[PDB]
């Protein structure tokens, strides 16, 4: 919708220096972050989006919520590409990020890119997904890493979160083959995302 | 393509070492280069005494250098030249890769925004000194070593791999001269940082 | 044209120009940040200067105790002052210009001697220069001058053999315009002594 | 980078200040406070002139989960640069009570800003012992005789 | 153009030039990201220039003392690990601890001498060891250079 | 009338006194300036919690040397950590004079009074704190129109009647007859002791 604060969780792996999108998957993601950011601002300008990475081996905030895209982009420059996103730590930090803002008029939305095979225990992540519904937070899981060679654990979490809510979670499946990551996330709902009320 | 070069190595090896090469090529087609790194590692453990190792790696430098992980390539190159009985040849390969990074990080660093090529450079310098210790020009080796040692301590946080290779050169020098004492302390750092 | 599908290559020639002008703009704005950096550094050193306060000079007139010193400040009235651990007792001695603070009144550090602003003009006017020879035919008087002046400068050890005091002191006097003043510029030029 | 933290001289102002920040965020029940330390370095004595709070929310499920604003740190530094321009990032304070090994990961983050090696100044807010309420530590990298590689 | 023209109808096949053009769309996409980044960075930078220089401009306006310079005696510049002075001090590891950059001693017309760290905007090429300088009267920092003094009766010669 | 209508006894916190002193001392000989942040309780008790300095100027203290940008921004930094309160007044340094407002400051105090009428001015001497005793005094304006209405006894109602003085003639005339003085006491907890 609009009036929405989004945290982007960018995966940083070595599954992202692989030839899957021109010129690389890491370069594809750059275009995608920006496409997301412009669509929310252009609809209403009271929408800000910030960026966290999984760079290092424990997630760091690059940038908090901003209306300046130039900020998001500058921080994406600063990266470690041998780092490793851990999901379980990234949902908890994102929930905290969301509770650090300048106004609480904004809906709670996480868009987390997943570009590695997920290898975090299922059993924990059930609990973290049900923690989100009691805070009024939705989570949009873009999968293009887990389809490729791995079991579909993230699908079950999405179902868990779904209850009558202002912003309710969504599953978007993005092809891993070359078809341009930036075009495919633009056609998927990202601003026409509904509640379930 | 690479299939034709690869085929020759497949013939000469054991039948039971034949399937391993097919999987390397399987990953290449699909364009998963993380998975190729992992696949490559396996051959090297149980057969770096083969000249098939050497061959394999030469074709790999040509078709992969920003495709597979940079670090995996240079670590291979330390291993490769231990298997080469030729020293003249060793010098040639070290200098091709070293030159190749210098032009490359001008383009590479800005476009990605990250990935340091100076880690490769040290791994490269370690192998050059190593080559001069195996040719037994001891004045030359030593002097590259003092220069290299200043250089390591400048770099704030040292990866274990780089400092491991440094400490190998240092061990090799000191038992050739047969200074028992100098050898002892350096090998305690070698065994540690393993 | 050759082709009627060269109508489509007009559009691709058009992109080509764009792609090579964006290469040229990326290296333009990095040379424009490199100019906004020198201008930012130029003004950032002023910020570090503006926040620094002055210091007031003295000299060590006399040791009072161990940690109390009599200075005669260049304000004029004598003070009694403290020491930092920056100075030592043995780096302080009488007739050393020392700095003081203007609100703590402690020696922070030793300074070299003061040197009047007037006397740097005297060291930087010698102009009117000429060689060994100034005016001729009065060479006999040029040679006499360097007996007193240049000869004890080079070797005091020849005035040691005689056991006389090393020569010094010259009065030049005479009718006007006679190169007394030129000779003076020439024994400063030729020897090149202070 | 270097070790040059042989002596750490700490202003009484800083201690006073640290207790004041700790209470006005009201971090109790095993909650922590982090702020920047501003001061001199490249001196054997490290001078702690001043401190300022950073907003930091520290979790109760784990100790490995924290929120810290990187964007905040620079703004704080540039305003304080205007006051006195001999103040640069020289570490960050922990409010204790005691050392943690999740502070190691935070140390590495402050190592970006610094041009010295980060001081971790456990300023205890509990006033335990009749001697100093400060123990000081710096994160340093070593190998060791045990067979232990690249230890922080 | 040296690619994609009537030069290359001869050289290469024109469906290879159809696919070339859709790869120049991919590379100018990467470059477009990279240019906007460098604009944004220069927008942060210009306001950090403005921030410093406004301060200097308060100090720059009137009134300020007028003095002469005793000497520039300097001190070694800051870049060292142990001190950065020309005169040896006690103790080890210094660079800003009591160590100081270049030095200018200036002599007032209020009749004193002050050892100040000289302004890093005013060069040693703009200081001669007799040069007539401004000094800021509130806190002694060499503010500007001004031309050499002349008495009123010498102005009246002109 | 209907209140205590007397100048607050400024209770300066353990943190604050040291911080004004360090901030004044570095800038000696040039005049220093800055804000006192505090809270207002009673009618005559202001506890000053913390301080911040407003950057230097080349003409030193002025009304002009107030910059809204520095004041407000620094304020929004402290807001995010929730250690901000409200501006209860301001400090500045005369190290070249004794305790008393100079001709410029009385006009700066008039603007400040306007905004908040409990605004104090505290003059710190960092150069007479090289003694065992710190020299520090507080003043707050009593308006020219106020003197005419003879409301000066109103300000000294319900006090111990113990005031401070600084030299004689000029200094003293400004102190008592144009501004009002109130003693300064020091506040602390047993944790800080
Ligand atoms: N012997 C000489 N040959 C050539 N030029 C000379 C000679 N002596 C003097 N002059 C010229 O005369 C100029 C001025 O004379 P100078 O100042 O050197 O002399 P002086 O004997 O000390 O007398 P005063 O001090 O009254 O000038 C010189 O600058 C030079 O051009
Ligand atoms: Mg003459």
């Amino acid at each position: 919708m609009v009036l929405e604060a989004t945290v982007l969780v960018i995966d940083n792996s070595e599954y992202s220096r692989n030839g899957d999108f021109p010129r690389t998957r890491f370069e594809a993601q750059i275009d995608s972050v920006e496409f997301i950011f412009q669509a929310k601002r252009n609809s209403n300008p009271e929408n800000t989006v910030g960026l966290i990475s999984g760079a290092g081996a424990n997630p760091r905030v690059l940038s908090t919520f901003t209306a300046e895209f130039g900020k998001i982009l500058a921080g994406l420059h600063d990266t470690q590409i041998e780092g490793k996103l851990h999901m379980a730590t990234a949902l908890q930090i994102a929930q905290l990020t969301l509770k650090h803002r300048q106004n609480k008029v904004q809906h709670q939305r996480i868009v987390a890119f997943v570009c590695s095979p997920i290898s975090d225990s299922r059993d924990e992540l059930i609990r973290l997904a049900k923690t989100l519904k009691k805070n009024n937070v939705a989570v949009d899981i873009i999968n293009f890493g887990e389809i490729e060679q791995n079991t579909e654990l993230l699908d079950e979490f999405i179902a868990a979160v779904n209850n009558p809510q202002e912003e309710t979670s969504h599953l978007l499946t993005v092809t891993p083959g070359p078809r341009l990551l930036y075009e495919n996330i633009a056609s998927s709902p990202i601003i026409l995302e509904e509640g379930s009320s | 393509e690479i299939d034709t070069i690869l085929s020759t190595l497949r013939m000469e090896a054991d039948p039971s070492l034949h399937p391993l090469f097919e999987q390397f090529e399987k990953f290449y087609e699909e364009k998963l280069w993380f998975q190729l790194s992992e696949s490559l590692t396996k051959f090297f453990d149980d057969a770096k005494s083969t000249p098939l190792r050497l061959r394999l790696y030469d074709n790999f430098v040509s078709k992969f250098y920003d495709k597979i992980n940079q670090l995996s390539v240079v670590k291979y190159l330390l291993a490769s030249l231990k298997d080469s009985k030729d020293f003249d040849e060793s010098l040639k390969y070290l200098d091709d890769l070293k030159a190749q990074f210098q032009e490359l990080d001008s383009k590479k660093q800005r476009n990605n925004g990250s990935k340091d090529h100076g880690d490769g450079i040290l791994l490269i310098d370690s192998e050059i000194a190593r080559t001069y210790l195996l040719k037994n020009d001891l004045v030359k080796a030593r002097d590259l070593l003092d220069d290299l040692e200043k250089t390591l301590d400048k770099k704030d946080s040292i990866p274990l791999r780089i400092t491991n290779s440094f400490y190998s050169t240092n061990s090799q020098y000191f038992k050739f001269k047969n200074d028992f004492n100098s050898f002892y302390y350096t090998s305690l750092l070698y065994l540690s940082t393993l | 044209e050759q082709e009627a599908h060269n109508k489509a290559l007009n559009q691709f020639k058009r992109k080509l120009l764009e792609h090579r002008r964006y290469d040229d703009q990326l290296k333009q704005r990095r040379q424009n940040i490199r100019d906004l950096e020198k201008l930012y550094d130029k003004t950032e050193n002023d910020i570090k200067a503006l926040q620094s306060i002055g210091q007031l000079i003295g000299e060590v007139m006399k040791e009072l105790s161990e940690e109390k010193y009599i200075v005669k400040a260049s304000s004029g009235p004598r003070y009694i002052v403290g020491v930092r651990n920056s100075v030592d007792r043995s780096k302080l001695k009488k007739g050393v210009r020392v700095t003081l603070d203007i609100t703590t009144l402690t020696i922070m550090r030793i300074l070299p001697r003061e040197t009047d602003p007037l006397v740097y003009n005297m060291t930087s006017f010698e102009q009117g220069e000429i060689t060994f020879d100034g005016i001729g035919g009065l060479t006999e008087q040029i040679r006499e001058l360097r007996e007193v002046i240049e000869l004890p400068l080079k070797n005091p050890e020849i005035f040691q053999r005689v056991g006389i005091k090393p020569p010094k002191g010259v009065l030049l006097y005479g009718p006007p315009g006679t190169g007394k003043t030129l000779l003076a510029k020439a024994v400063a030029a030729t020897i090149g002594a202070n | 980078m270097s070790l040059q933290h042989e002596k750490v001289t700490i202003a009484p102002l800083v201690l006073l200040s640290a207790l004041d920040h700790y209470e006005r965020t009201q971090t109790k029940e095993n909650k922590r406070c982090v702020g920047v330390i501003l001061g001199d370095a490249n001196s054997s004595t490290i001078r702690v002139t001043n401190s300022f709070a950073l907003p930091f929310e520290e979790d109760e499920k784990n100790s490995d989960v924290w929120f810290l604003d990187h964007n905040y740190i620079e703004n704080m530094n540039e305003m304080c640069k205007k006051i006195n321009a001999k103040e640069k990032l020289i570490g960050w304070y922990h409010s204790g009570p005691k050392l943690r090994a999740s502070d190691l990961k935070i140390n590495e983050l402050f190592k970006k800003y610094t041009q010295n090696n980060p001081l971790l100044l456990i300023v205890d807010v509990k006033q335990q012992g009749v001697g100093l309420p400060t123990d000081a530590y710096v994160a340093i990298e070593q190998v060791k005789d045990d067979g232990t590689s690249t230890e922080k | 153009g040296d690619d994609e023209l009537d030069q290359e109808i001869l050289n290469l096949s024109t469906q290879e030039l159809q696919t070339r053009a859709k790869l120049l769309d991919n590379e100018i996409r990467i470059f477009r990201s990279e240019l906007q980044r460098l604009s944004h960075e220069n927008n942060v930078m210009l306001e950090k220039i403005k921030d410093n220089k406004e301060k200097i401009k308060n100090n720059r306006q009137l009134p300020y003392l007028v003095a002469n310079v005793v000497e520039v005696m300097d001190m070694n510049e800051i870049e060292d690990k142990e001190n950065s002075e020309s005169t040896t001090q006690g103790g080890n590891v210094n660079l800003d601890n009591t160590a100081v950059g270049k030095a200018a001693v200036v002599k007032t017309s209020s009749r004193q001498t002050v050892f100040l760290p000289m302004v890093g905007l005013v060069d040693p090429d703009k200081l001669k060891p007799n040069d007539l300088v401004g000094v800021n009267k509130d806190s002694y920092l060499i503010l500007d250079t001004l031309p050499s003094e002349f008495d009123s009766r010498v102005k009246a010669m002109e | 009338t209907g209140r205590d209508d007397t100048k607050e006894t400024v209770y300066i916190s353990s943190i604050a006194l040291l911080k004004m002193l360090k901030h004044g001392r570095a800038g000696v000989p040039m005049e220093v300036m800055g804000l006192m942040l505090g809270e207002f309780v009673d009618d005559y008790t202001v506890n000053v919690v913390d301080v911040f300095a407003m950057p230097q100027s080349g003409t030193g203290v002025s009304v002009e040397a107030v910059d809204d940008v520095f004041q407000a921004k620094m304020m929004d930094m402290l807001k995010q950590t929730g250690r901000d309160q409200m501006v209860v007044g301001w400090y500045h340094s005369h190290p070249g004079f004794g305790c008393w407002l100079s001709s410029v400051d009385v006009n700066t105090q008039k603007s400040f009074e306007q905004l908040n009428s409990r605004a104090v001015a505290v003059v710190v001497d960092p150069i007479q704190s090289v003694k065992g005793k710190v020299v520090i005094d507080a003043f707050r304006l009593i308006d020219t129109g106020a003197l005419i209405n003879n409301l000066e006894p109103r300000q000294t109602t319900s006090n111990t009647g113990l005031l401070n003085k600084a030299n004689i003639q000029a200094l003293i005339h400004g102190l008592n007859r144009h501004y009002y003085s109130l003693n300064i006491d020091y506040h602390k907890t047993a944790k800080e002791t």
